[PDB]
RNA sequence: UAAUAGCGCCGCAAUUCAUGCUGCUUGCAGCCUCUGAAUUUUGUUAAAUGAGGGUUAGUUUGACUGCAGUCUUGCUUUCUGACCCUGGUAGCUGCUCACCCUGAUGCUGCUGUCAAUAGACAGGAUAGGUGCGCUCCCAGCAAUAAGGGCGCGGAUGUACUGCUG
């Protein structure tokens, strides 16, 4: 039997303003989860491998977002923290990057996916949708495991050098 | 869809350079040149409900090419609608 | 006890030109009346709260619309032909939302009361056999036992022991010993938060549309929508909205409302022919199969009756009721007026045929008119009594009518009638006193020489509905299925079934209390779905496509109505009962006719 | 060559009774010669169902009067028969395709002759697989379900059937 130890998970400490999509796939890598894996653990079924896709068609509710905070030990307001506001219209077929704020912070930021939002206003550098080199468009940020685009091989940290 | 003249034609006069494929310019251009042909056909034979499909495609594609023109420069958008006919 | 009988009525070009130039012109204020009460009416939500139009409203809208530049080229009757159409247009559609709403809210107070045994153990604070002791205090007290329970529920809260109301209810207004699943009753509970959210998104309708021929809202869209530009997604979308309709090609039919507005003669050739109320040039010429041209030569000979009588017989007893005139949809090319077919449907009160059924309709009128007058007791109020009394005294002279003696069945035997899914009908008849049933019919007997046709629509239906997939899929116009077959057969069944009623001297036929098993089926296959593909709302609908399809597909209110037309005309009365949920079908249709014998006192 | 399986129908073989068949006890006994329900099985020049697309104001199902005599209309549909075709050039228009892998409610599948090019000519509803059919299965194709891989120019502030026709 346990040895008087409360249950637990390898927990994992959100990024300043990462999107739940790269929160979530950061989660199930601390934790070796599939995505209908965690889905069934949060008790929400195959809900999660939408939200990985940015698939808020029906937006994440306020059950929804509470289930996956009782397995990822982030309440459910710094959960919604990770998803756009209140009619802030978001894009999620091409995922974006800055790349030179990777260096500072390894995550996919949630704003680059609005639909206002072009240039990053930390560096004033313009917005990358494809990988600079080899023109591939990036994975899904919950894929975003190597830090790196998947085809050429480059790191996200040295297309900094390459944008604008 | 327009004849192999009619398309170098088109790109030839809406294209910035000799490099110009496929700009935003030349793109709008092709898509406005099948809609108004388009629409001669479509208003004349009103059962051809294959047609309607064709041109609601065609037609919402413009649409965000142009959209994408109007934040990337204003000027080139504008210039580009004046030479279109377009409102 | 209404029937429609139709002809196809032939004239010179001339003529159905003219007719329909006025049908193309009467169609526009059939709109622009919708209009009137669709968005400018301001009182239309009393209407809508109430779930009944005002008797005079159309009326008065359409009166200034007498003397519009657009509208003013018409026939009196041509404006009392679009005054009744938008009045019937709207009273079915408000009495449509009124039954919604009130469904919402009698489902509303049932997700309340719904609670499971732990629930109501913590509600009351007692035990669930204290629970149990209040139940049977309230049966003990009401012995319409639901109705009562229900009121009981909205009264008298009682310290929450109405708690032990609602578990009454849930259990059928009945005891209940055992304790149940919280899995099956989260099933239950789920059902009826489906059917609410169902219920909102179906409350929430289109209003009425009107047919529009012009094609000019269309025209307009299209030239905006290839020289301009949208400033909105929404834009873009509401003229693709609009782009994909599909425009009208025919009129709104003419309605005659009274039968002497039509007026028959025979041609110099030996053909009948007719002619309407304010269009009396143009004399049209009956077209129609001698299977029904025994109406229409009684049409004439009741009319010919009359004014050989100096008026003293009354159209109240004539065999026509009322005529819709309508162009039928032709094929290929040509003007309207020559591609289209003028069709005059005649609405017809079959018992007027007789004798001995035109009495039964003398009695039934000059009860319900004596009873009106009655009702009355104004200046132009004065008028329409006169004639109520004149309709009254005229009632009583007789035309000379074909004599039958009126069908009697013993008040014992009935024909028990049970539909289902894979059965559509299946039949009992039995002796209520003897406890015996007579004879009992599967479908292989219920329609007999026919029974080949069963297997030709489960074959046309299942053939027809991948060739439409296929045809969708290139855009082509060949959209077919097997609608009229199944009409076909639904009628076969109402000829056996009543032939049998009549062979086995039955008193009534018994048809089962179905209701709504469409929306009914969809929220229990919905309830079920969702514990099998959480999050999943694709694989949530592909659960049952085939069961949810067949029940959307059954034709059940179709073989209802066919069975109660046939049994009218032969004079048998129509009975109802709850059908049993487990047995045979031969079981079914036994219990049913028995319980419904049993509703008798 | 292949199509073994699964699913839906069609009868055929049985078994169990009745809504049936002999009696009078008007409710029992008795069986399956019929007419019917239920289960199981079967694919034997058994039997029965059997969707390539079209064609007639077609015939019969009708009304009235004592089953005989009068009158009769050509409407809207479902079958069974029979016959015909398996198309022609003259414009307009949608979609699809750089090139690959997976192969979808994807397309195609008859007889004979000539070519053995991908197509003509002459027959034809027997027309891939079984008693008969399918979104199933076999064979060929697969750009015109979808996903993934990925080459060179334009564009590159989120747009990009936008190029390779």
């Amino acid at each position: 039997e346990a040895p008087d130890v409360k249950p637990w998970l390898f927990l994992i400490k959100p990024y300043e303003g990462e999107s739940l999509s790269h929160f979530l796939g950061r989660f199930r890598r601390a934790n070796h989860l599939s995505a209908s894996g965690l889905g069934t653990l949060a008790g929400i079924g195959a809900i999660v491998a939408r939200w990985e896709r940015f698939h808020f068609n029906p937006r994440p509710s306020q059950q929804e977002l509470e289930a996956i905070a009782s397995v990822v030990e982030v309440d459910a307001q710094r959960l919604a923290q990770m998803l756009p506001p209140a009619g802030v219209g978001m894009q999620h077929e091409p995922i974006r990057l800055c790349g030179a704020c990777y260096a500072e912070s390894p995550c996919h930021r949630i704003e680059w996916q609005y639909k206002s939002v072009w240039k990053c206003d930390r560096h004033q550098l313009k917005i990358l949708a494809k990988c600079p080199n080899c023109q591939a468009p990036f994975k899904m940020p919950a894929l975003w495991e190597d830090g790196c685009c998947h085809r050429c091989r480059m790191p996200f940290a040295e297309m900094a050098k390459l944008q604008k | 869809s327009l004849s192999t003249e009619a398309t170098a034609k088109i790109v030839s006069e809406f294209g910035r350079d000799a490099n110009d494929t496929g700009s935003t310019e030349v793109q709008v251009a092709l898509l406005t040149a099948q809609i108004n042909h388009l629409q001669g056909h479509f208003a004349e034979h009103k059962k051809d409900h294959h047609s309607r499909r064709g041109l609601l495609r065609m037609v919402s594609q413009r649409r965000k090419l142009l959209d994408y023109l109007k934040r990337k420069d204003v000027a080139r958008y504008t210039q580009l609608i004046e030479r279109l006919g377009l409102r | 006890s209404q029937i429609t009988i139709q002809a196809r009525l032939i004239s010179f070009e001339s003529n159905r030109q003219q007719l329909w130039k006025l049908m193309a012109d009467l169609n526009t204020p059939l709109i622009n009346e919708l209009l009137c009460q669709l968005g400018q009416h301001p009182d239309f939500e009393k209407w809508q709260q109430k779930g009944k139009l005002p008797s005079t409203v159309v009326s008065q809208l359409c009166q200034p619309l007498k003397t519009d530049p657009r509208f003013a080229g018409q026939p009196s009757r041509l404006y009392m032909s679009a005054i009744h159409i938008v009045d019937y247009i709207y009273k079915s559609w408000l009495a449509i939302q009124k039954r919604l709403q009130q469904q919402l809210d009698g489902k509303t107070r049932w997700l309340e009361m719904l609670n499971s045994d732990a629930e109501l153990v913590e509600l009351s604070g007692d035990t669930l056999e204290a629970i149990r002791v209040k139940a049977a205090e309230i049966l003990a007290i009401a012995m319409s036992l639901s109705k009562t329970l229900f009121d009981a529920y909205q009264e008298t809260e009682d310290i929450k022991s109405r708690s032990a109301i609602s578990y009454l209810l849930k259990n059928g207004c009945k005891l209940t010993d055992k304790e149940e699943d919280s899995e099956k009753f989260a099933k239950r509970r789920r059902q009826v938060e489906i059917q609410i959210q169902r219920l909102t998104e179906k409350l929430i309708s289109r209003m009425p549309k009107g047919r529009d021929l012009t094609n000019a809202k269309w025209l307009e869209t299209l030239l905006t929508a290839t020289t301009t530009v949208a400033e909105d997604n929404a834009q873009a979308k509401r003229w693709q909205d609009i782009l994909l309709t599909r425009s009208s090609s025919l009129p709104f039919p003419l309605v005659f409302e009274t039968n002497e507005d039509m007026v028959w003669s025979k041609n110099q050739k030996g053909r009948l022919c007719v002619h309407f109320n304010g269009l009396s040039d143009l004399i049209f010429e009956v077209y129609c199969g001698n299977r029904q041209l025994h109406w229409f030569q009684r049409f004439l000979e009741d009319q010919q009756t009359k004014r050989k009588s100096k008026n003293q017989h009354s159209s109240g007893l004539f065999t026509l009721r009322n005529g819709h005139l309508v162009w039928l949809e032709g094929e290929g090319k040509g003007e309207p007026w020559n591609l289209h077919h003028l069709t005059l449907y005649c609405c017809v009160d079959n018992r007027l045929w007789t004798e001995e059924g035109t009495e039964i309709v003398r009695q039934e009128k000059a009860d319900e008119i004596t009873k009106f007058i009655t009702n009355m007791k104004s200046d132009t109020q004065q008028a329409l009594i006169q004639r109520k009394q004149s309709t009254l005294t005229r009632i009583n002279n007789s035309f000379e009518r074909p004599s039958q003696p009126l069908y009697q069945g013993q008040s014992h035997i009935l024909v028990g009638v049970s539909l289902g899914l894979e059965k559509p009908a299946t039949v009992a008849v039995v002796d209520a006193i003897a406890n015996k049933v007579l004879a009992y019919r599967s479908i292989k007997q219920l329609l007999g020489d026919n029974y080949e046709l069963l297997n030709r629509q489960r074959r046309q239906q299942q053939y027809l509905s991948h060739e439409r997939h296929k045809a969708q899929k290139n855009f082509s116009p060949n959209q077919f299925g097997a609608s009229e077959l199944g009409q076909h057969i639904d009628r076969l069944l109402a000829k056996a079934i009543v032939a049998l009623a009549r062979t086995y001297k039955a008193g009534s036929i018994v048809l089962p209390k179905l209701g709504d098993m469409r929306e009914v089926v969809q929220s229990e296959i919905q309830a079920i779905a969702e514990q099998k593909f959480p999050g999943y709302i694709e694989g949530q609908q592909k659960y049952a496509k085939q069961y949810r399809v067949n029940v959307h597909r059954w034709s059940y209110g179709r073989l209802i109505q066919s069975i109660q037309s046939k049994a009218a005309q032969t004079g048998i009365v129509i009975e109802e009962g709850k059908q049993p949920i487990r047995g045979s079908p031969h079981d079914k249709a036994k219990e049913l006719a028995l319980s419904a014998y049993n509703l008798r006192l």
